[PDB]
């Protein structure tokens, strides 16, 4: 089983921001957290099978959550700079069960007679989580990267340089998934001009990376080969 | 409208270790805590539901527990693919209205240290073209997640148009960290050698290009 979370990596504030998740989708409810950089998971929302929709009750007024039985889309208005996060799908349970004391002897529609009164149990957890997706929040400009391949002077070690380019984030993935043993995608820094730049070297014993940058909608694919020396 | 977690929690190599969820009668009172595990570079895994239940794939060291309004999570036998921030979560009120933990960070010790592999990479033809050169230097599985990180060109000690990443924790408890040299076209080929020295624990790697040999 996999899940794919789709949708715009930048959004301006003061804006709407609406994702989509689509994934190999009626077995389990499908529901929506996001985390804060450097904060907690938060519970946005769900939707279960019958399409009752579940909200947190801090922005419950704020977001909101369709269905068309196998997309579900969390629509969250009026975005703000703390609603930078990564949003992740996830598949999540969830079951209210009225709960009774010995005796087997419940009821509703406001020994057989019982005072004691009815205390519930509600089952909640997250089966499955999704890759995630980052979407920031800023005004800003969509500056798409430029890559440059990268080899040695003469192990040996190639790589890719995404160099000048904004915001955040930029997938790079070797042999579009072939190449996986041996890669290693470093962090951005942040330059003084305002733009990152990041690295993705692969290390063989003795080649195309494919760098993605969703904020300009760009996907360039660079073959990368080792000097002739 | 947080649960409470301890914010930092250190075990030993192979000991135990144990992580608080203080929360109140609405979430950790109804009895259903669930716990997760977030590992850089990975989606959040989900380890225990249901106060004691254990997910599917994960070892029988972890181990849930809950007392009343209290639910602990037990790590025993650690490692140290174990270092993560941990999560504890229950519903509130309703069973579509769950709240999270503070977060608790795993770091374990008695680690052993790694030196660090340094990586240099001249400025690439193509970026040559346009009168523009930037010298990467990768640094990559070094334990501890310190190192300190100076250039040199010809034995002389570059300062200017540096930008250097802090450490970043890879997936196997080491750390990795980037550095960049952006020059003028004209200031790469205007020297004869240029390093990248990298000191970590007193144990010094360093790597160099030289422009005229580089092609």
């Amino acid at each position: 089983v996999q899940l794919r979370e789709s949708g715009p990596s930048l959004v301006k504030p003061s804006q709407t921001l609406s994702l989509t998740c689509t994934a190999s989708l009626s077995d389990k409810a499908v529901g929506w957290v996001r985390q804060a950089p450097g904060k907690a998971l938060e519970w946005l929302g769900s939707i279960d099978t019958g399409g009752n929709a579940g909200y947190n009750p801090g922005l419950k007024s704020r977001l909101s959550i369709t269905q068309d039985n196998s997309q579900v889309s969390l629509s969250v208005s009026t975005v703000t700079t703390e609603d930078s996060a990564t949003y992740y799908c996830t598949t999540v349970h969830q079951k209210t069960t009225r709960n009774c004391p010995a005796g087997y002897s419940v009821h509703y529609d406001c020994g057989r007679a019982s005072s004691i009164s009815v205390t519930y149990t509600y089952e909640w957890y997250v089966d499955a989580w999704g890759q995630g997706l980052l979407v920031t929040v800023s005004s800003a400009s969509t500056t798409a990267p430029k890559v440059y391949p990268l080899s040695s002077c003469c192990t040996v070690t190639l790589g890719c340089l995404v160099s000048s380019y904004m915001p955040e984030p930029v997938t790079v993935t070797w042999n579009s998934g072939a190449l996986k043993s041996g890669v290693h995608t470093f962090p951005a820094v942040l330059q003084s001009s305002g733009l990152y730049s990041l690295s993705s070297m692969v290390t063989v014993p003795g080649f195309t990376c494919n760098v993605a940058h969703p904020a300009s909608s760009t996907k360039v694919d660079k073959a990368v080969e080792p000097k002739s020396c | 409208a947080v649960l409470n977690q301890p914010s930092s929690v250190s075990g030993s190599l192979g000991q135990r270790v144990s992580i608080t969820c203080s929360g109140s009668s609405s979430n950790v009172g109804n009895g259903y805590v669930s716990w997760y595990q977030l590992i850089p570079g990975s989606a959040p895994r989900t380890l225990i539901y249901g106060d004691t239940s254990r997910a599917s794939g994960v070892p029988d060291r972890f181990s849930g527990s809950r007392s009343g309004n209290t639910a602990t999570l037990t790590i025993s036998s650690l490692q140290a693919e174990d270092e993560a921030d941990y999560f504890c979560a229950s519903a509130e009120d309703s069973s579509s209205n769950a709240v999270f933990g503070s977060g608790t960070t795993l770091t374990v010790l008695g680690q052993p240290k790694s030196p660090p592999s340094v990586t240099l990479f001249p400025p690439s033809t193509e970026e040559l073209n346009g009168n523009k050169a930037t010298l990467v230097c990768l640094i990559s599985d070094f334990y501890p997640g310190s190192v300190t990180v100076v250039w040199k060109a010809d034995g002389s000690t570059i300062t200017r148009n540096v930008e250097t990443t802090r450490a970043s924790k890879q997936s196997n408890s080491k750390y990795a960290a980037s550095s960049y040299l952006s020059l003028t076209s004209s200031d790469w080929k205007s020297k004869g050698s240029y390093s990248c020295e990298v000191t970590h624990e007193g144990s010094t790697v360093t790597k160099t290009v030289k422009p005229s040999e580089c092609s």
